[PDB]
């Protein structure tokens, strides 16, 4: 549950580079994938099940 | 108060329909006709406030 | 306290093919290797952007304002102090002001201190040193105030050979005032019609103010003297249009298209 964003799966640690206005990452689908934690500024990777 | 109050202003005289968001402070003579018109009040020269 | 200008020669606004520039992020997420297709505002490509050149002689109109603003810049000697835009009338109105000279970058928001000219005395003979640090008089009413850090401004350089090559591009909508920079380090060829090529405007700032603008002006520095130098800066305009663009595997903007400018495009 990031900031109203309630999904479900897997998060890995995203090895890509984002910017500093930066907070989202999308695909084809146009569904969210990579998302930046809040409190610790790493990069998470959503995989679904 | 209990013997009327008098301290807050307004203006329902304005040309247009103004943007949304739009601030207007200043206190540009309101006019009814083409006649120019300024200070004194009469035909065409009601104050705004 | 200012001192106006007087005696201008007013050289004719040359005109310049805009070939590749404006393109910039349309909104603050990431993509990955998409094409992608957006409605937004833009400035097409091959368009006649307005070119002025400054050399005693100072040449700093007011120009109307639409539809926001794209300016680009090439210089060195840091003469740019901010801008003036709005409705001002001497400042009886509604106006906003940028100073980014050295210390910060600080935009004011007012029915302003005004003076009846944009520089001060202006200079004395040799130098450029800055003195009168006021440039505004007295007010009615102030609105908004905004304190930021100084942005990248080398003060001096050489005369010709030019390397600060800055882009903006100021975008009003609805009270959203956004203002997008790009900033190219080196450019070794002299200033002419000449650089086209490709560049990603990254954004930079956004107010949330909601006033009026109709014109704008540049902002530019008791004795009259100074050795002339080099100056060269373009202003053009915007219209709503639809883009094609590519990106890339770091997830920057690569090349950009218009789609209702050729039909090959
Ligand atoms: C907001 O700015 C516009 C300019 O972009 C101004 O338009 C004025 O509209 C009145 C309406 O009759 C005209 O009489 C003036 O001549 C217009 N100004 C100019 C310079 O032409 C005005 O300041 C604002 N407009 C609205 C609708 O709020
Ligand atoms: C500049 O011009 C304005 C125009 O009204 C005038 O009021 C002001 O005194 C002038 N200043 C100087 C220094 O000449
Ligand atoms: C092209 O430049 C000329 C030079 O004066 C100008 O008159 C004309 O309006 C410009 N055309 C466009 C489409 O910008
Ligand atoms: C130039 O003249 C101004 C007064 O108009 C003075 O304040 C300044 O110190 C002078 N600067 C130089 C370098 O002579």
């Amino acid at each position: 549950n990031f900031n109203g964003l309630k999904g479900t799966g897997v998060l890995t640690e995203s090895n890509k580079k984002f910017l500093p206005f930066q907070q989202f990452g999308r695909d084809i689908a146009d569904t969210t994938d990579a998302v930046r934690d809040p409190q610790t500024l790493e990069i998470l990777d959503i995989t679904p099940c | 108060k209990v013997s009327g109050n008098y301290n807050y202003l307004y203006r329902l005289f304005r040309k247009s329909n103004l943007k949304p968001f739009e601030r207007d402070i200043s206190t540009e003579i309101y006019q009814a006709g083409n006649k120019p018109c300024n200070g004194v009040a009469g035909f065409n020269c009601y104050f705004p406030l | 306290q200012c001192v106006n200008l007087t005696t201008r020669t007013q050289l004719p606004p040359a005109y310049t093919n805009s070939f590749t520039r404006g393109v910039y992020y349309p909104d603050k997420v990431f993509r990955s290797s998409v094409l992608h297709s957006t409605q937004d505002l833009f400035l097409p490509f091959f368009s006649n952007v307005t070119w002025f050149h400054v050399i005693k002689r100072f040449d700093n109109p007011v120009l109307p304002f639409n539809d926001g603003v794209y300016f680009a810049s090439i210089e060195k000697s840091n003469i740019i102090r901010g801008w003036i835009f709005g409705t001002t009338l001497d400042s009886k109105t509604q106006s906003l002001l940028i100073v980014n000279n050295a210390t910060n970058v600080v935009i004011k928001v007012c029915e302003f201190q005004f003076c009846n000219d944009p520089f001060l005395d202006h200079k004395n003979n040799k130098s450029w040193m800055e003195s009168e640090f006021r440039v505004y008089s007295s007010a009615n009413n102030c609105t908004f105030e905004y304190v930021s850090q100084p942005f990248l401004m080398d003060l001096e350089g050489k005369q010709g050979n030019f390397k600060n090559l800055r882009e903006f591009v100021f975008k009003n909508i609805d009270g959203y005032f956004k203002i997008y920079s790009k900033h190219t380090p080196i450019i070794v060829r002299e200033p002419e019609d000449l650089p086209q090529g490709f560049s990603a405007l990254e954004p930079l700032v956004d107010l949330p103010i909601g006033i009026n603008i109709t014109r704008f002006q540049t902002l530019l520095a008791s004795s009259s003297g100074w050795t002339a130098g080099a100056a060269a800066y373009y202003v053009g305009y915007l219209q709503p249009r639809t883009f094609l663009l590519k990106y890339n595997e770091n997830g920057t903007i690569t090349d950009a298209v218009d789609c209702a400018l050729d039909p090959l495009s």
